[PDB]
């Protein structure tokens, strides 16, 4: 069991690095996703002006 | 009367058996655990590059 708990800690430290980086990357994806969705209105409203 | 004299050995060999079993299972768990470390660690380390 002593070796077991130590093994579980190293698995957790590996988990930690991964989930942390997922979050960092998801922020970037989420940010540019919103822009991609709403750009049609940013341009659409701007074009209604001339129309 | 007669069955008594040999119970000492039942008990002795039971130690020996119990100690062999436990030492062995101990090493098994030790190795399996150490095996689990690199296996799961390398999986996450590789999956990080897949995410990147």
């Amino acid at each position: 069991l002593d070796v077991k708990f130590m093994a579980d800690t190293k698995i957790a430290d590996s988990k930690r690095a991964f989930e942390l980086q997922k979050s960092a990357f998801s922020e970037e994806v989420n940010i540019k996703t919103a822009e991609a969705q709403l750009a049609y209105e940013l341009q659409g409203a701007r074009e209604q002006q001339k129309i | 009367y007669l069955h008594s004299l040999g119970k000492a050995r039942t008990a002795q060999v039971q130690k020996d058996a119990r100690i062999g079993e436990a030492e062995a299972k101990r090493d098994a768990g030790i190795r399996e655990a150490k095996a689990k470390q690199e296996k799961v660690s390398a999986q996450y380390l590789s999956e990080i590059e897949m995410a990147k």
